[PDB]
């Protein structure tokens, strides 16, 4: 029953800080030991360090000793790593977990100099099945959640990794009808509708 | 010649000896804990009182040779346990039996206690609904009990316990076991 | 200084045929008698699920078709009835001295009889049409290996993971151009050669198709 | 007066209290069964003899009250024991500190050990191929635990205890408990 | 001096619902401050099983569908999804006292939709000619409910002198009986008939089913 | 694997005494209890006595104390539970148990005084894809028959009926379920094995 909720993918500028928050529920906060782990560049992982949420008493490894500083506040059984001086190669996936068994969800993490663009989506048209596509082009952080009929049609969706090309990400999705696209970072909601050609 | 009060004083062999352990009722514990520590104090002062009235010559052949050990050694086991302290802030480090500590989260608060020695696996019984860890009781509670517990020494050692699996008997009884998955130095 | 070294860099068993990872350490992770190690398993998208936590005794409510061993430097992971659900990546971790190292990583792909794609176009639509560009779609689902080549008669390809309920490789290409050149041609052609079949499969599509 | 031997006296305390707690090695604990055993008549013999020399009346005020006493709670305590051999012909019965037994069905033999309380669940750990039940050293084994254990009080109570359930730890090592299902009075 | 009574005598549950058995305690099986009580299921033709061994603590490898629970005198085993399975007996024992007691029983039934008797007769086989007695038997497999009737009839008239009547238990994999009926009479009797015909009445399908030979089959 | 076997049916005369074996394989023999249990008239069960294999320590009850006399052989493993003044309300089936989870097979007593009377088979023929036939074993005694079907014939499909006493006698049948393509294509026989007279017929079915 024990939950961890962290905060959301958020896109900073090089040079600034950054607090990430855990916000755990199902359990005495008080009583495990809440370490931190870095996944970045792809599948390779790290760590962080660890505190105790009794009274202080944290441990980090040498390699991050100055760059992350864990808080915790009782109140509200909410854990508070934070990073100062960001840079490019921090763009990574950040996870708390507890007993080596629970994890969090994860925090994107973008750091870069560019502005949010919205994403221009496009229908696809054009025998024993019919497959019809939908187009999302050149947007601005990651990531964007596209959606079929509001989760309906869950038998096919074939959805596609963005590939960067001229800072603008692209994908594209296809099923064997609505296209909902949902941005973030952006408040950006596009909803689009496919038609017989 | 002197019969009454040394003999009064074999009474007192039977009394301890039979019923000093770790036993369940925490005020008697916290009782022999503090006899055990107001125990050395006086062995310090007699022998020195027994040594400066040259005797027989008796009080160099033995009564300073035993009174430089007893103080040597408390010396030591006192420095220890303030380096415990210093690690955990505790009260319990204090002890004159053992400089090792199990640290319990039940409801709310956190329980202390003394441990005999640090093993792979520890076993918990809930007989009638009253917990025991390490044979210390640590109160009233039911089989969903905490997940996780530490043993804190001194010697840049802290070890963290993982509940294994348990069990339940006969309505409001049961067991459990915590095995240990990592180690933390100082 | 505790690098920790698992090197099958990539794995590919059948179904019901054993599988290993071997992942070693580096010196001296053996503290107090016993060693510490931990298993993960991490799906695309997911955080990591912890399997085995000390070299044996697998968590609660994991199959027991997971098994992990060893000693001194050489430590094992085996899972012996392969299924078809298993095509993450597993990590080794020491969980003994001042930093936690992970391993490196193991990517598990099982293997499957041959299939063939299912190519199909898409072509631009008036609304990028009205903007000033052009990009035509080629979608290639359910084939194996993905190992495969894909021509145009400036183009993106982007591969799907192995799916978890049958086990194959979809892919997507996209070419985009200025709407200038796009009215320079009529005729245009997406052909995928499959180690399947000994010629390309050819689906092409022209400007009058409309 | 005299401080040396009657200091002395005071180190053997610290002695006691702190290693009654051995139940490592059999050897050590056959020993204190013994000295606590042997103790028992020799206090009963010098408070007697404080008694019957009448030194300023203190040996009748409360010399003869003590030996009278600790000689009444003797004698039920040794005529207990003779009934709790008579049931159970296991020579542990005149231990000099609880009247429970337990039989444990080794490899071929048959092990008996005194036993402080009968209780529902009764642990055991097996922490790198040394068996250790209830506290006490029962020798090396593995995870071929016996299925079926006894405890065996005086009056009735033969208390038949079954195997639970057992856990492997970390290779070698182990955890499992025993839970009582059948009474039956003698 | 405890004797347990346990008063379901029999019961019918159908797939997936849950059943109860009720066994009770005489007076004071209750020592030590936990009650002992054990709970047996025993199938045709093998030993008592054992299921919960202390009102609780199901037996290793059983499965978690039986639930046991009581206190005081009163004591309940509960099979919440009945499977097609567990058509066995089960009793209930104290193991408390010096006599160990066991309970009555109580038979459990497994209720399902009705089907029609398959009927086969046969005529006494060659080899019992020179004994000198016929038997003729008729088989009805695959039927429910147990209750059903069989009527011989020799020379037009019926015949209820000297009829045996057999029921197999209720099978574990289809819940459905069998029956067998067997006419034997002296081969005398024999030479003055002809016609002989079995006839089921079951409590559906008021036409019977007859199943009927002559001598001269042969 | 504890694996308790016991002796075997026996036919007792009334007035004499009677020995079962309840031999044990898989463990120890000294550690564990050995109840013996009563199962009689149907599905009543009685408890008997226990006894310790360490040393001696039986314990009856008040019913059957004078009655049943259990010894024990460590050398061999065995339980040797003996009942005296054998009488008609003696007949039933007697097990052996140790944490009350291991039993054993049963044995049946039977206490009568008649003779031993070896079975008669005979066949039964059928003179849809779906075909029974059987056999029929008529005037045995005493109890129990084994019937079976050529060892592997269809071993499924199969129903023996209980036997009734009838006359000092006892009445069995078998029957067996073919399909059509089968019979009279290949051949099936039925055997029955009385181990109180130690024989086993074996007659087959001849189609008519
Ligand atoms: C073995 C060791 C285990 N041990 N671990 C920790 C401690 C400890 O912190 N002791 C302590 C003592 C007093 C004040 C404080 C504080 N503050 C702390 C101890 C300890 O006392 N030990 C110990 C040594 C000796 C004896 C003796 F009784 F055998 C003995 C007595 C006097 C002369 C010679 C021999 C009995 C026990
Ligand atoms: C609490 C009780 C638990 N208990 N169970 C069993 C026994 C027993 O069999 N004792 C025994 C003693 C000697 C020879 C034999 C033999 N053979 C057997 C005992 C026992 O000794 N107990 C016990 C009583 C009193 C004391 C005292 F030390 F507190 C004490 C001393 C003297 C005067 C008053 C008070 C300490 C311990």
């Amino acid at each position: 029953e024990v939950q961890l909720q962290q905060s959301g993918p958020e896109l900073v500028k090089p040079g600034a800080s950054m607090k990430i928050s855990c916000k755990t529920s199902g359990y005495s906060f008080t009583g495990y030991t809440m370490n931190w782990v870095k996944q970045s560049h792809g599948k390779n992982l790290e760590w962080i360090g660890l505190i105790n949420p009794y009274n202080g008493d944290t441990s980090y490894n040498q390699k991050f000793k100055g760059k992350a500083t864990l808080t915790v506040d009782k109140s509200s059984s909410t854990a508070y790593m934070e990073l100062l001086s960001l840079t490019s190669e921090d763009s990574a996936v950040y996870y708390c977990e507890v007993i080596n068994t629970y994890w969090g969800q994860g925090t994107l993490v973008t750091v870069s100099a560019a502005k949010t663009t919205p994403p221009s989506v496009y229908p696809l048209a054009p025998n024993s099945m019919v497959t019809l596509g939908c187009l999302v082009k050149g947007y601005f952080p990651e990531p964007v959640t596209v959606t079929w009929n509001s989760g309906s049609l869950s038998s096919g969706v074939h959805t596609f990794p963005a590939v960067l090309q001229s800072d603008l990400y692209t994908l594209s999705s296809s099923v064997t009808v609505t296209c909902n696209v949902a941005h973030p970072a952006s408040s950006t909601k596009v909803d689009k509708k496919i038609v017989p050609r | 010649q002197w019969n009454l009060v040394i003999g009064f004083l074999f009474l007192t062999w039977i009394c301890l000896l039979q019923f000093a352990y770790a036993n369940r009722n925490r005020f008697l514990y916290i009782i022999k804990l503090i006899f055990l520590w107001l125990l050395w104090p006086v062995t310090l002062a007699c022998f020195v009182l027994a040594a400066v009235y040259r005797i027989n010559w008796i009080t160099g052949g033995i009564a300073i040779a035993m009174a430089c050990l007893v103080g040597l050694m408390w010396l030591s086991y006192f420095i220890a346990s303030f380096r415990l302290f210093a690690r955990t802030r505790s009260m319990w480090s204090f002890n004159p039996e053992t400089n090792i500590l199990l640290n319990v989260p039940l409801h709310g608060t956190i329980l202390t206690r003394p441990l005999l020695e640090s093993e792979l696996v520890i076993g918990a019984v809930i007989l009638r609904g009253h917990l025991r860890i390490a044979g210390h009781h640590l109160g009233r509670c039911d089989i969903k009990d905490l997940p996780k517990e530490i043993t804190v020494a001194t010697s840049r050692t802290l070890s963290y316990y993982k509940l294994g699996a348990s069990q339940r008997v006969a309505g409001d009884s049961g067991f459990a076991a915590y095995s240990r998955y990592r180690i933390g130095n100082y | 200084d505790i690098v920790m070294t698992q090197s099958p860099a990539s794995l590919a068993v059948s179904l019901g045929q054993r599988a290993t990872i071997s992942c070693k350490a580096s010196q001296s992770i053996d503290y107090d008698g016993d060693n510490y190690m931990n298993w993960y398993q991490q799906k695309p998208g997911q955080p990591p699920k912890l399997l085995i936590y000390t070299t044996s005794n697998l968590e609660s409510g994991i199959p027991a078709r997971f098994s992990g061993s060893g000693s001194g430097t050489d430590f094992t992971l085996n899972i012996h009835p392969v299924e078809e659900g298993d095509a993450a990546t597993y990590y080794c971790q020491q969980n003994n001295e001042d930093p936690y190292t992970f391993g490196g990583g193991t990517k598990l792909e099982i293997k499957r009889a041959d299939a063939a794609p299912t190519v199909s176009i898409f072509p631009p639509s008036s609304e990028q049409l009205t903007s000033g560009g052009a990009s035509v779609v080629c979608f290639l689902n359910n084939f194996y290996p993905k190992d495969i080549n894909v021509k145009w008669k400036g183009v993106l390809n982007s591969w799907t993971d192995q799916d978890s309920k049958d086990s194959t490789y979809s892919m997507s290409s996209t070419l985009t151009l200025t709407k200038d050149e796009y009215e320079r041609h009529n005729s245009y052609t997406c052909e995928a050669t499959h180690k399947t079949s000994t010629s390309p499969i050819v689906k092409s599509f022209n400007r009058n198709e409309c």
